[PDB]
């Protein structure tokens, strides 16, 4: 049912249909209106100054491989939804890190 | 019939003879040309309004002072890509050496090119026109005329 | 917007706006291209790339280790069981989606 859902073209007229015969809340007018200033707010939380994070984040380095790095982020991220339970099968090494390439050139 | 738009083209007309006085001039006795778009190509650079417009201008050096502090650590994130990638550090350069243009030079040379304050007028033109077709759509009907009047270029 | 310190607070620090477009996607930032999308199409998982790239921007010195630990200890948003298996691969992160999105969604 979600993909026949999908199956919507969702054109500009089609929108602009929906949002008369529809009209959206007063909040949500706001908020769909206030979207980018929202996202720039929610950024400014984690791109202005070091927060005080958990002691346990120190073990995490630029050194640490991406997966591992994932893997602690997704487990932290859902907390409140999985407490603590981990999250597997998703995981891919990123291209460029997972190879340590090499080229030979005549006499290398 | 249709008021609002009959008031706004006469402002429009009235403000274009004041300006230009040689406009009333019939029969094309005047040096004024009158021309449709595909016929004002090569004067599209002469449309410029550097002076009484600013928010280019502030965007120009907004992104020119961001790009300024991270041009040298892009260039060090495609280095080591690079020697990882190869093993040696001219795996993108090899191609080009000539000259290797960074973030930093990008950007100057985006901003200082032909076409830029072209670019730049244009964008300023865009956003005003659209402020104000929002404005007349709400029904302000008010104020809706704006006129930059800058030395040889005058634009309403 | 009758508020604008937000605006003057990204317009006056353009070390913010740095900071925010170098930030990958998947992490909240605007970066949307990764390092290794300019050689392979197919991405498999979009943050293991999106933690590289944040890897490789801390140690040339584009960004700092503080902004991997904010975003490590960042509080949960929130997200429900529709969420995290209607798109997998994502965080728990608001503003993550835009509002075209919501538009088409709602229309």
């Amino acid at each position: 049912r979600k993909q026949i859902q999908g199956y919507l073209d969702s054109t500009r007229t089609i929108i602009r249909y929906s949002l008369e015969v529809r009209p959206l809340s007063a909040k949500k007018l706001n908020t769909v209106i206030e979207y980018n200033l929202l996202y720039l707010s929610y950024n400014l939380e984690i791109i202005e100054k070091p927060n005080i994070v958990q002691p346990f984040l120190n073990a995490i380095n630029v050194d640490t491989c991406s997966i591992d790095i994932a893997r602690s982020l997704r487990k932290l991220s859902w907390a409140t939804l999985l407490n603590g339970r981990p999250i597997e099968g998703l995981e891919t090494p990123d291209p460029i890190e997972l190879v340590h390439g090499c080229l030979i050139i005549g006499s290398d | 019939e249709e008021s609002q738009v009959h008031a706004r083209l006469k402002q429009i007309r009235v403000e274009l003879i004041a300006r230009i006085p040689s406009l009333r001039w019939t029969r094309s006795q005047r040096e004024i040309a009158i021309l449709i778009w595909p016929r004002i190509l090569p004067i599209l650079q002469a449309y410029d309004l550097r002076q009484s417009m600013q928010l280019p201008t502030v965007w120009e050096k907004l992104t020119q002072s961001t790009v300024n502090l991270i041009s040298d650590g892009l260039e060090r994130v495609v280095l080591h890509i690079s020697n990882q990638l190869t093993g040696k550090p001219n795996l993108f350069t090899r191609s080009r050496a000539y000259s290797i243009p960074s973030t930093r030079e990008l950007s100057q040379i985006w901003f200082n090119n032909e076409w830029s304050g072209s670019v730049k007028t244009w964008l300023m033109i865009k956003y005003r026109m659209r402020q104000l077709i929002t404005n007349q759509k709400t029904g302000e009907l008010t104020d809706l005329v704006t006129i930059v009047d800058t030395r040889s270029t005058l634009c309403i | 917007s009758l508020s604008q310190d937000i605006t003057n607070a990204y317009l006056n620090h353009p070390i913010l706006i740095s900071r925010l477009c170098l930030l990958p996607s998947q992490l909240g930032g605007l970066n949307f291209l990764s390092c290794s999308r300019l050689f392979n199409r197919n991405i498999g998982d979009p943050l293991v790339s999106a933690i590289a790239d944040v890897k490789r921007l801390i140690k040339a010195g584009c960004l700092d280790i503080w902004v991997l630990y904010n975003i490590l200890g960042r509080r949960p948003g929130k997200g429900k069981w529709s969420t995290l298996a209607a798109d997998p691969y994502t965080l728990n992160i608001d503003y993550l989606v835009p509002s075209t999105t919501f538009l088409k969604k709602h229309a």
